[PDB]
């Protein structure tokens, strides 16, 4: 199972880090 | 965080620039005052021409 755990968790962390990068991005705006 | 850091600054900066035009508002103020007062002044000087003994 290496492939198949290598490139299906480099687009499991795309979506974890898109994730956090909007989670991230919002409060920005609410302060501002 | 670096942009938050900026705009952090920027209010700071917005701060101090209201602050300095509330200063130059109350500078204006006493100059408007001082140039009435020499206004006052020439008319008055005016009314004194207006009599020829003390104009003499």
């Amino acid at each position: 199972r290496k492939n198949r755990r290598l490139k299906q968790a480099k687009e499991e962390a795309q979506a974890e880090i898109e994730q956090y990068r909007l989670q991230r991005e919002k409060e920005f705006k609410a302060k501002e | 965080e670096k942009k938050e850091k900026q705009i952090e600054q920027q209010k700071k900066i917005q701060m101090s620039n209201l602050m300095n035009q509330a200063r130059l508002k109350v500078l204006r103020a006493r100059d408007d005052l001082i140039t009435d007062l020499l206004n006052e002044a020439k008319q008055r000087l005016s009314k004194v021409v207006k009599d020829t003994t003390r104009y003499q």
